């Protein structure tokens, strides 16, 4: 029988709190597919192969063959618009600066490579590789071969090359590395990469300070931390399955419509030549007749079955268009949309069909025990905290941030006074120093 | 003529296809030797009556 | 069947005397009177693209023919006979997508105006004549980063963009047996 | 823009027209005009043919619904969108990036349309950008301090404390800062005197 | 078929007799005993909704 997971309590009690000591930088991995293989048919091919009283007796049956090729095509056209909802989020192409220090991080593993010919980050190689060793096209046969063909199916290269939108996601690491979010709001400004993790740490409520007095330390574990993805990344594991499945099942999808011609569907051979020579043309013709419509009813599934997988593509690609921008872009507060914990910057990175999101959070750690009061009485007014928590370590009281464990005598300065000292519930007989 | 209209948009548009023709057929041989002896029968000497 | 013929280096057993590939289509023939092994290819065939600026900005027209070479099948080349494909001396080039005939290449990178794929876009430009190129993937800026080096804007602007949302689409009955058995 | 609006009408238009136009496909019977078939067919064999019309027609049905309900779904993905940007945007400031409009959002006004919504986003976007010299933070009197809601900088004689957004310069004072630690510990920070009420 | 028979004011060329809607639907003809231009319009008919 399934275990859900450990069971866990948490002592739950009046005038109990528990604050964290210090943080833990965690870098975690989104992969999100964004574009299909773009794929077209040739209807004469397919239902009949180099008959010409097959494509006769095709013309009479209708314009399905305009009508699966505009259905097809209309995949096609968004297949390229996803591509470049997601990636073409920047007017202007960022360069990095010639000097990599920033702070004392890399970007060395996300930032592209000079040395590779492809101008990919190393990341990207190791998820252009692993993806590629089940990957279709290459070169596409474009000199004489192969990749299915010769029945009528044909690969469409997409609008924009592999290069090109590295380029894109290198514009875009720049644009963060060197601006932050300013180049996503308006025009890109120059800011101390510090300065501006300091800026994110302010947004998840941790005061600045304690970056900058930690920020060996905070450097430290975010380069540790890159290290672990790409070994992650490269181990057998795959997370990288989402992006495979996609590959599969136009694959899967693929090789059924060539099983699909095989197939008899009724009539006596599915050889069309056969049925013509051993048939007299009254006969033959009924036959015909069956294994044409046989095969239009296995076209007609494919396009809807592509129709409809295009669907989640497409939602798969608005939803990355939207990580893009309120993650990449800029501090995002939603609760678990850009990583697990509270967020603090995203990467992303290309892949084979989809891009790779790699959300920079902010975990806490290590916490400890802590008893705690409403508001404090001290000249027969209550106090209240204006930011942080009310603690005492055991016997002084002290103001403290919700995250960070950073006490500090109570002043007016931390407290605001409002209200007698009976109304409230739990407040508790203390000193409130006056500067 | 595909797009039943007398205008045309600015875009790109599939029409057709192309394929190149057979220019001569062609049949290959067997190769075969298994002659019928009859005409040698024919070609006798001596004929029943 | 009809193809292309030409020598093989498959290796047939003696018994073998056909050969299929995988979409089980046969790639390979031993020939009945030599015991050569013979590769069979498909004739070639792909589909043909038109590239136009629209009526009303002139009549030019570029054809593009998807996933060949320009060399096996160029304006030589039947299947829209009339067309000559102009002729060689019409610029032809040579792109991942396909052969491209009617326009040019040229270095200048501009904005995608018509997609033909894999990084080429053509357009209506002078003299007027169909311009092939790669996309410019947008203009180039390097922002200065260094150690103490701040930007602050000193005043703003206040801009109105719109946005287009479909919400409903037209609600349509169909009378089945009107439609299936009319009268 | 409203060819978003125009390919939503020009698609169910094009299908209706592609439903018509299946009618006069013979779908491999004789002839597409059903009492044709009848008055020149027996009624012994007359439903051979009549079923093949039947089965072509029924195909045609069956395909243009599902071509509906297909496309149906992405109008209510852009319906529940649509919903979202009203409820999110129009109806209060939405901190999200490029959800509404294109850089800091301010008011977004709804303006109905044939068969969708038009929204007209209310942008704040800088300009006139100037670099200034920065550090993290000013040490005084052996005290770290730091700016408490803003950035410090200088042109290169006197420091200033000013909003992220916008240049306002200011005196650093001790209500602009707030005090931490000591100033060794801090990486970059600039001698200054800071300012007592 | 069965329709309501009237008038037509589209003119026929002398050799046309027959005419075809977009539907490719037969939708007026000539008589055969007098020549004249006479367009079928289908009988009335309407959902019915409760
Ligand atoms: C603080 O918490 C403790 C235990 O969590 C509370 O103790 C019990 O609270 C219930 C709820 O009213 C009472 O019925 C019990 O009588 C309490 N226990 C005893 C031994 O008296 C305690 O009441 C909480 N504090 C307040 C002010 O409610
Ligand atoms: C903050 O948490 C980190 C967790 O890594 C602690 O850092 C470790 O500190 C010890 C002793 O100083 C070192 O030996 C380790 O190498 C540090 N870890 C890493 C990953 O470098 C640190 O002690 C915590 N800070 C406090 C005040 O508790
Ligand atoms: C920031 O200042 C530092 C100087 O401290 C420079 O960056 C590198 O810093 C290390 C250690 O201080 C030196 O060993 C390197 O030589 C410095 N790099 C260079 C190219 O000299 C640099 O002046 C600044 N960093 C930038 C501009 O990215
Ligand atoms: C930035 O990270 C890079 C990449 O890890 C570091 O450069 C590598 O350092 C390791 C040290 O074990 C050695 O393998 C090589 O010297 C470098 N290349 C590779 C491929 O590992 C670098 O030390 C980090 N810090 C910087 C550049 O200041
Ligand atoms: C709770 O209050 C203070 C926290 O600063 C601690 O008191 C200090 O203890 C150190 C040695 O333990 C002395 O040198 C200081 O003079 C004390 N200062 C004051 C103001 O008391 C106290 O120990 C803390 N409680 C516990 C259990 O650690
Ligand atoms: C907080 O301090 C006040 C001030 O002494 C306490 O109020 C006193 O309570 C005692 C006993 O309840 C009375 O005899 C006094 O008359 C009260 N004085 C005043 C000025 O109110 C109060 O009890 C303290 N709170 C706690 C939780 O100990
Ligand atoms: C039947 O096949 C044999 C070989 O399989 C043919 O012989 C060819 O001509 C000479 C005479 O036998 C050989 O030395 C050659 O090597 C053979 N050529 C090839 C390509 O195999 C023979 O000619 C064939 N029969 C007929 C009637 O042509
Ligand atoms: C603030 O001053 C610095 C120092 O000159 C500027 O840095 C250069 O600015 C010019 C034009 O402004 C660029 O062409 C150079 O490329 C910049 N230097 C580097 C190394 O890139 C900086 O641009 C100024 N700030 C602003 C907003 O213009
Ligand atoms: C702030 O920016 C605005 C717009 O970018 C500018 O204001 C213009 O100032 C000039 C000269 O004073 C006037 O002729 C224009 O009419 C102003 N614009 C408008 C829309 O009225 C200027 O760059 C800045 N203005 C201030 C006051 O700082
Ligand atoms: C940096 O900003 C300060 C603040 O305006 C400038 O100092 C003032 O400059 C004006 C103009 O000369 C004088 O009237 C004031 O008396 C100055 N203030 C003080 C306290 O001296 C300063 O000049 C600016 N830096 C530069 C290089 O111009
Ligand atoms: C900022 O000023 C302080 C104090 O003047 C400097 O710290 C040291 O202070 C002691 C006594 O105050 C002096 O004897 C030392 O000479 C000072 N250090 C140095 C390197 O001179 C501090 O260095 C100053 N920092 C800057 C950036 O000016
Ligand atoms: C065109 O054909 C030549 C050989 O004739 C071949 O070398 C070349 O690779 C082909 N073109 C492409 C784009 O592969
Ligand atoms: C707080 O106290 C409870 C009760 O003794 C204990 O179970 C819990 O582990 C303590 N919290 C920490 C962080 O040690
Ligand atoms: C396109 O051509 C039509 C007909 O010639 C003309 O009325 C129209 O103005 C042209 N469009 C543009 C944008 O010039
Ligand atoms: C332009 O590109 C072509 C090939 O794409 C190259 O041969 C040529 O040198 C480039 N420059 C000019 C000025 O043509
Ligand atoms: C007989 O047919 C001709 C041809 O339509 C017609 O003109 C003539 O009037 C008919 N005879 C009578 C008596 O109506």
């Amino acid at each position: 029988t399934m275990s859900l997971g450990a069971e866990n309590s948490v002592a739950y009690s009046n005038n109990s709190i528990a604050i964290p000591t210090n943080f833990t930088i965690s870098v975690t991995t989104e992969i999100l597919p964004v574009s299909m293989t773009k794929t077209s048919v040739d209807c004469t091919m397919y239902i009949c192969g180099d008959s010409t009283e097959c494509s006769n007796l095709l013309l009479q049956y209708g314009s399905f063959c305009t009508q699966l090729k505009r259905a097809l095509t209309g995949i096609a056209v968004e297949q390229d618009k996803n591509t470049q909802e997601v990636f073409a989020q920047v007017k202007q192409i960022y360069k990095t600066p010639p000097i990599k220090y920033f702070g004392g991080f890399n970007f060395s593993q996300i930032l592209p490579d000079p040395s590779k010919p492809s101008k990919r980050s190393p990341i990207e190689d190791l998820l252009f590789n692993k993806v590629t060793l089940a990957d279709a096209g290459f070169i596409k046969q474009y000199g004489d071969c192969c990749a299915q063909k010769f029945k009528g199916l044909t690969v469409l290269p997409p609008l924009l090359t592999d290069e090109m939108i590295a380029q894109y996601t290198s514009a875009l690491l720049a644009g963060t590395i060197t601006s932050g979010w300013t180049f996503g709001a308006g025009p890109a400004l120059q800011i101390p990469f510090p300065m501006q993790m300091a800026y994110r740490f302010n947004g998840i409520g941790v005061t600045q300070n304690v970056l900058y007095e930690n920020q060996k330390l905070i450097a430290n574990q975010f380069n540790s931390a890159i290290g672990k993805i790409q070994d992650s990344l490269s181990s057998t594991p795959s997370a990288l399955g989402k992006l495979q499945d996609v590959v599969n099942h136009n694959a899967q999808a693929l090789n059924t419509l060539v099983k699909q011609l095989s197939s008899k569907f009724g009539a006596i051979s599915s050889v069309l030549n056969d049925i013509f020579s051993r048939l007299d043309p009254p006969e033959a013709e009924v036959q015909i007749d069956r294994l044409i419509t046989g095969r239009l009813q296995s076209l007609q599934t494919y396009v809807t079955q592509q129709l409809i997988r295009a669907a989640e593509i497409r939602a798969s690609a608005n939803l990355a268009a939207t990580k893009m921008s309120e993650c990449v872009l800029g501090q995002s507060k939603r609760v678990d949309f850009c990583g697990k914990g509270y967020h603090l910057m995203s990467f992303p990175q290309s892949a084979p069909h989809g891009v790779v999101f790699l959300h920079v959070t902010y975990v806490p750690a290590q916490e400890k025990n802590f008893t705690t009061a409403p508001a404090i009485c001290h000249d027969g007014k209550a106090h209240f905290p204006r930011e942080g928590v009310f603690v005492s370590n055991g016997t002084h009281w002290f103001v403290t941030q919700r995250n960070f464990y950073e006490p500090q005598i109570i002043t007016t300065d931390n407290t605001f006074v409002s209200g007698n000292c009976d109304v409230v519930i739990g407040i508790v007989n203390n000193t409130v120093y006056d500067p | 003529c595909t797009l039943k209209s007398f205008t045309v948009e600015k875009g790109i548009y599939q029409t057709s296809n192309f394929r190149v023709q057979p220019t001569e057929s062609i049949v290959r041989f067997p190769n075969i030797t298994n002659l019928c002896p009859f005409d040698e029968v024919f070609n006798a000497t001596r004929f029943a009556s | 069947g009809t193809g292309v013929l030409t020598e093989s280096n498959k290796k047939f057993l003696p018994f073998q005397q056909f050969g299929r590939d995988i979409a089980d289509t046969t790639d390979a023939v031993r020939d009945p009177q030599t015991l050569e092994i013979l590769d069979i290819t498909p004739c070639s065939f792909g589909g043909v693209s038109v590239i136009t600026p629209g009526t009303n900005t002139s009549n030019q027209v570029a054809v593009l023919y998807q996933g060949v070479n320009c060399t096996e099948v160029p304006v030589a080349i039947q299947l829209t006979p009339t067309w000559r494909v102009y002729s060689t001396g019409s610029n032809v080039f040579q792109t991942r997508a396909g052969c491209l005939i009617g326009a040019e290449y040229v270095n200048n990178s501009y904005e995608c105006d018509i997609p033909i794929g894999a990084g080429i876009c053509a357009s209506y430009q002078t003299s007027q004549s169909i311009i092939a190129y790669t996309m410019s993937l947008g203009a180039e800026n390097s922002v200065a980063y260094s150690n103490n080096s701040i930007a602050i804007p000193t005043n703003f602007t206040i801009s109105v963009t719109t946005e287009i949302l479909p919400v409903s689409m037209t609600k349509t009955s169909v009378d089945c047996t009107m439609y299936i058995c009319g009268d």
